């Protein structure tokens, strides 16, 4: 079990002002067989719709904008985001997809506001 | 022990007859039947099933069908109590059992046919044949069988081919080796007997499922025929009903100083000796059974169409050889 | 595609419930039915998965043997029962599908909703 | 399978009843001889056939649903209740009971 | 072949029933009541050979049937009916299903 | 004038979804007066009742076929066996509707029975396929032993003996077995690399920890395994890199009574066009007769022919054009990397992984 904890915990700053979200886990989780690493952002704010924001650490989804944009490798990941907008405001998590950590674990949580 | 001697038939066959520290010894109970429907079956079974848990179970048939060995192996299934089939279908031999069925039947297997049949060929040394055979279910292990006792003796076989015009045109042999239906034998051979393979020097050989039922002979079945069926002339009922008896009675007492326990069925329809009988024999007759169930010494006869068209007895395969009563070929002309 | 969930249902303690997920949209046969937990206040918690075509199960070590599954392909209607229910078990329960993307497992992407329970 | 008996006392200085509510030319009935304070004793099986080491006074005799059991000469012997009990059906179940005086 | 049984009782309660005349591992055993009152009743059946176990719908679920192999002895045990008890064996020859070997009685009051 | 058409179900859905379609397959067929009414029955266990029951009321009812479907849930060894003799000893036609057992094609006891999805041997015949694929000439069959087993041995090793190939080696376990140590170091000491297995749930996950434990499932090997191998958890026993198939659709049911029905209904009405045509006998009790016709309306189902894709039939009395789906295990997580074709075994894009690492062809010999 790969448990995972992102600092801070919550935040309330001026909008439009660039913010950092990282999240340390225990083991690397890079895969060289696939060369492929497990991460995974998720979001929830309105109507309980988690869903994955981004995967991978690297690429981005379809209809997710473009100043979102994920870093990081092996146990340390950075959330960095261009421009804080009111839309944004919601509680996130980190999730690995690795096969070996038998269950699967999710973040913290940042319930951040303004 | 409590033995069930069933007998469902429309002969005449009466129940004053079958009447005339132990824990079983000997108990005889006497039922005829004539309808041989599923729910005649099963109710009667459970009539008797409920009647004082009766041991041994023993049937006959006079009928000519194949489901009543089906319906009687899955209701031996289910009670866990043997079966020997006598006469009629339920003496027919079926194909596969199943592990938990405790079916046993009588009459010599498929396979044990066709050993019967090439040592005939070789007594006269008709070293030269041909197989013919059709998309009735049994040619494949038929086809696969023959192939190998060729090829493990002493005479050096010399088949010719198996096998629609060509099929017909590119045959050659003296002696054809056919398997087929009734409903289909006079079909193949109707069309071959006007094309110029019948007469003085072609000899043709059946199982007994192409030449089944007696005093059926149809209008067109060249006289001077040979084929292999159980001998049902000389052994009586009485050989074959004071048989089923002495197998048991021999593997209860046997089953008894092994375990000191006698299996019994269940004494209801609604909610051991399964291999205490290969090694067994009574009075010097080796009647023990093969790892399928199948007899050991089967009593098979070979029959030949005389010209007054009829079936008669040629020959007598008795412990592992054939004794054929004439041993020099003589001619029957057909049509 | 869309999934349906059962509606609200509050049991007394010791009492056993038989939920339900409805699936449409997407191929049920050769894909797993997994759930989750949210009490709130308290993190999420996976509970096990379901393989469709051959009905391969996996439990936690935690609710080895709290629960049971079940499933059917005709009416694409998923099965799951709670045992030893109590206060405690008291928390939202969700039906996920995991999906594949460029040929890997992504994570979760197929989401229900609702489905109290106390 | 239920049975009945009558009378439920017997006043002799005689003959029983049981009548029920045959296998394969077999009938199923035995008669019990309880004295009080003792095991039951077998008398009669198949209702025809007597148990061999007991008396020849008894006798019996019946068919279907109707059986019946006499006994002659009369002696102290005979001074205790008796029933019929039936084996066709599992489970098996006995009379009501016949004193005798 | 005699029978001996166990002792007067007066919860639950277990009754012996011992074989000394015979093969104890080839017939079967039956008990039965027989309350004053009335004719007699019956229990169920016990194999000591395999341990194949029958009972009655009236007495299910509350008597228990048991055997040890090894000392020869039948075990009935009724939980939670004051009733004199017999032990019994058939005689063998099958078909008649009677009773001929009778225990001496065990009489059980609340 | 209408022709009665009996079948066996469970679930009340089940047999409403039937009855539907079979009112819905009499709109476009014509407007004689020839009508079909269907008869539906329960199960029951016991199978003694469940056969007298059954014979009971579909011969009374006078029914020209009896369908059957998957058999109940809970008691996974209940069979259409006590079905299929009651209904084969009057030679009424039966379709089976989910159940796969390879026994049902030897058709000297099973009289009269068919099915619509192809059972185990085609697997074998897919394995046969594939070895025809990829360049291997050696492999190694563990069967179960059963009657499951050797059919499937006689089906590769007629497959294998049109190749002109041999089997380097042919495994045999007893079903349900605790020491299989002595096979498993036979089967490694040898020099065939090519290792396929069919087996139960509960042997596989059992010869799946053996080998973990024997440490044979590294790299440069090759696996094969069929459908009932990877189920339950004898998938959480599965070793990475193996490869299994299964079917699709296999118990959907929909599509599956659709068909059945509409090929029914087209038979029935291609029969009943021509003459010298009978009944259903009152076999409940005293009827030791069989149907006249029964052979002829056998062949005439046998003898069917689709194209709503295509619905043929072989002279085994089964379905045959089949489509697949090809899974190679990894991270614990099935994955689609091909499908088979109707004959062809064109993959996809999927990259597959082998036992260990890279996808690099492993050999079948030990030189
Ligand atoms: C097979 O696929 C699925 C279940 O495995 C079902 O698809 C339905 O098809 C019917 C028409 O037959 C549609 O009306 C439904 O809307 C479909 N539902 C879903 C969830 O796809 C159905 O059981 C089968 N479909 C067929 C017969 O093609
Ligand atoms: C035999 O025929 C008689 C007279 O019809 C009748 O008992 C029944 O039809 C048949 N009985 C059996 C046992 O088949
Ligand atoms: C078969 O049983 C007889 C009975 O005494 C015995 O003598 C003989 O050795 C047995 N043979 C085999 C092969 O079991
Ligand atoms: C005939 O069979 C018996 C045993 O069945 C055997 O002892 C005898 O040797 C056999 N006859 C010949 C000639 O081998
Ligand atoms: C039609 O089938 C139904 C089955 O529900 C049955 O009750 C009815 O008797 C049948 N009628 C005819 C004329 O076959
Ligand atoms: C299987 O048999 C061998 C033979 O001795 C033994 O060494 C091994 O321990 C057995 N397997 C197990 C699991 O005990
Ligand atoms: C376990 O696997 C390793 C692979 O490196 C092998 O060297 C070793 O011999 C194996 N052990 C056994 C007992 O097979
Ligand atoms: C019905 O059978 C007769 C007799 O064999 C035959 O002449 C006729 O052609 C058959 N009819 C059909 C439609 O096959
Ligand atoms: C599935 O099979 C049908 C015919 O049975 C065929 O038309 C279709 O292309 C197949 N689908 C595949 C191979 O993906
Ligand atoms: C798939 O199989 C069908 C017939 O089975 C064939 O016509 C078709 O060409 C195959 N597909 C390819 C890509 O070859």
């Amino acid at each position: 079990d790969i448990v995972m904890t992102q600092s801070p915990s919550s935040l309330a700053v001026t909008a439009g002002e660039k913010v950092t979200m990282r999240c340390k886990s225990s083991q690397s989780l890079l895969w060289s067989v696939n060369q492929n690493n497990y991460l995974s952002w998720y979001q929830q704010k309105q109507g309980q719709p988690p869903k994955l924001l981004i995967y991978g650490a690297s690429i981005r989804e379809s209809w997710v904008p473009d100043r979102f944009t994920g870093s990081g490798s092996g146990t340390d990941f950075t959330l960095t985001i261009s421009n804080v907008h009111a839309e944004d405001l919601a509680v996130y998590y980190c999730q690995h997809n690795h096969g070996s950590f038998l269950p699967y674990t999710f973040g913290g949580g940042t319930k951040l506001e303004i | 022990l409590n033995i069930a001697v069933l007998l469902g038939h429309s002969h005449d066959v009466t129940e004053r007859e079958l009447r005339n520290g132990l824990p079983l010894d000997v108990n005889v109970v006497a039922l005829l039947m004539n309808r041989t429907d599923p729910k005649s079956l099963i109710t009667h079974v459970c009539d008797l099933m409920s009647g004082a848990r009766i041991h041994g179970l023993v049937f006959g048939d006079d009928t000519d069908q194949e489901a009543v060995a089906q319906m009687l192996d899955f209701i031996s299934s289910q009670t866990f109590i043997p079966i020997l089939g006598i006469h009629g279908g339920a003496s027919m031999i079926m194909a596969d059992k199943d592990p938990t069925s405790t079916f046993f039947q009588f009459g010599a297997s498929i396979q044990q046919q066709a050993t019967v049949m090439l040592k005939i060929m070789q007594d006269y040394d008709w070293h030269v044949f041909s197989l013919v055979t059709t998309i009735f279910p049994g040619y494949r292990d038929f086809i696969s069988f023959i192939k190998t006792t060729v090829d493990n003796s002493f005479v050096g076989w010399d088949m010719q081919n198996v096998i629609t015009q060509v099929q017909l045109k590119k045959i050659h042999s003296s002696v054809i080796l056919l398997y087929c239906s009734k409903d289909e034998a006079v079909l193949i051979l109707s069309e071959a007997r006007s094309l110029g393979l019948t007469g003085y020097d072609f000899f043709w050989i059946v199982p007994s499922l192409v030449s089944g039922n007696t005093e059926l002979i149809p209008k067109e079945f060249p006289s001077g025929l040979i084929s292999v069926s159980y001998d049902d002339w000389d052994y009586s009922l009485e050989a074959r009903v004071r048989d089923g008896l002495g197998i048991l009675t021999t593997a209860a007492s046997s089953m008894l100083e092994k375990f000191s326990y006698i299996p019994e069925a269940k004494a209801s329809c609604y909610g051991t000796l399964h291999q205490f009988m290969v090694n067994v024999t009574w009075d010097g007759k080796d009647l023990s059974f093969t790892e399928e169930g199948y007899q050991v010494h089967p009593r098979l006869v070979v029959i030949v169409l005389n010209k007054d068209r009829e079936w008669e007895k040629v020959g007598k395969w008795e412990n592992q050889t054939l004794s054929l009563r004439h041993a020099v070929w003589p001619r029957y002309k057909s049509f | 595609g869309q999934m349906q969930q059962s509606g609200a249902e509050l049991v007394k303690p010791g009492a056993s419930v038989k939920l339900s997920c409805k699936t449409s949209g997407f191929s049920f046969s050769t894909s797993y039915i997994n759930w989750l937990k949210q009490k709130p206040g308290q993190s999420l918690e996976w509970i096990a998965w379901i393989y469709a075509g051959t009905d391969g199960t996996s439990y936690n070590q935690k609710f080895t043997d709290k629960a049971q599954l079940t499933v059917d392909t005709s009416s694409s209607t998923a099965y799951m029962q709670f045992s030893s229910l109590t206060t405690d078990d008291s928390a939202i329960y969700y039906c996920a599908r995991e999906g594949i993307y460029y040929g890997n497992y992504a994570g979760f992407t197929y989401w229900g909703q609702g489905t109290l329970v106390t | 399978i239920v049975l009945t008996q009558s009378p439920a006392s017997l006043a002799v200085s005689a003959t029983i009843s049981c009548r029920a509510s045959e296998y394969y030319g077999t009938t199923l009935m035995q008669w019990y001889q309880q004295k009080p304070g003792q095991p039951p004793k077998l008398l009669i099986y198949a209702a025809s056939n007597v148990d061999s080491g007991v008396p020849a006074r008894f006798s019996g005799s019946g068919s279907g649903t109707d059986f019946s059991l006499n006994i002659h000469p009369v002696e102290e012997d005979d001074i205790a209740m008796y029933f019929c009990q039936q084996s066709r059906k599992v489970p098996s179940t006995f009379g009501g009971g016949t004193k005798l005086e | 072949v005699q029978l001996q049984q166990s002792g007067a009782e007066l919860a639950s309660v277990k009754i012996s029933c011992k074989a000394t005349g015979y093969t104890f591992r080839s017939y079967w055993i039956e008990w039965l009541k027989q309350r004053p009152g009335h004719g007699l009743e019956w229990i169920g059946e016990i194999l000591p050979g395999s341990g194949r176990t029958n009972y009655n719908e009236k007495f299910k679920g509350k008597a228990t049937i048991t055997a040890d192999t090894s000392s020869n002895t039948a075990y009935m045990q009724l939980s939670s009916d004051s009733a004199v008890y017999y032990c019994t064996r058939s005689r063998g020859t099958m078909i008649t299903r009677e009773f001929t070997y009778w225990g001496q009685g065990a009489l059980v009051t609340v | 004038k209408i022709v009665n058409i009996g079948a066996v179900l469970s679930t009340r859905k089940h047999e409403q979804m039937f009855r539907e379609a079979v009112n819905q397959a009499n709109k476009r067929h014509g407007s004689w007066k020839i009508q079909l009414n269907a008869t539906s029955v329960t199960h029951k266990p016991n199978a003694i009742q469940m056969a007298l029951s059954v014979c009971e009321d579909l011969i009374s009812s006078q029914v020209y076929a009896i369908l059957v479907s998957h058999p109940p849930t809970p008691n996974d060894h209940f069979t259409p066996t006590p079905v299929s003799y009651t209904a084969g000893f009057y030679r009424i036609p039966v379709l089976g509707l989910t159940t796969r057992m390879s026994i049902y094609s030897d058709k000297s006891i099973h009289l009269s029975f068919l099915r619509t999805v192809p059972p185990y041997s085609h697997q074998s015949s897919v394995w046969f396929e594939m070895m025809r694929v990829y360049n291997w000439n050696h492999i190694i069959l563990l069967v179960s032993d059963d009657h499951e087993g050797r059919a499937a041995q006689k089906r590769l090793e007629t497959l294998l003996e049109e190749r002109e190939s041999k089997a380097e080696k042919v495994l045999q376990f007893d079903p349900g077995t605790k020491n299989v140590t002595a096979l498993l170091m036979e089967a490694r000491d040898l020099e065939a690399r090519v290792i396929i297995l069919s087996a139960s749930e509960d042997d596989a996950a059992t010869v799946y920890r053996a080998a973990a434990m024997l440490n044979m499932t590294g790299s440069g090997y090759v696996w094969l395994v069929g459908e009932r191998e990877i189920s339950g958890n004898a998938l959480r026993y599965a070793p990475d890199g193996i490869i299994g198939l299964q079917l699709i659709n296999g118990k959907n049911e929909s599509a599956h009574i659709s068909d059945a029905v509409g090929v029914v209904a087209q038979a029935v009405h291609e029969l009943l066009e021509k003459e010298n045509i009978t009944d259903p006998p009152r076999g409940c009790v005293g009827n030791t007769n069989i149907w006249k016709t029964g052979p002829l309306f056998k062949r005439v189902l046998m003898s069917s022919k689709y194209a709503d894709g295509r619905v043929e039939f072989n002279e085994d009395g089964d379905r045959k054009f089949a489509n697949y789906s090809i899974m190679n295990l990894q991270n614990r997580k099935l994955v689609q990397v091909g499908i088979y074709n109707g004959t062809h075994v064109i993959p996809n894009d999927r990259k597959i992984i082998w036992p260990g690492g890279e996808t690099e062809k492993p050999r079948g010999y030990q030189m």
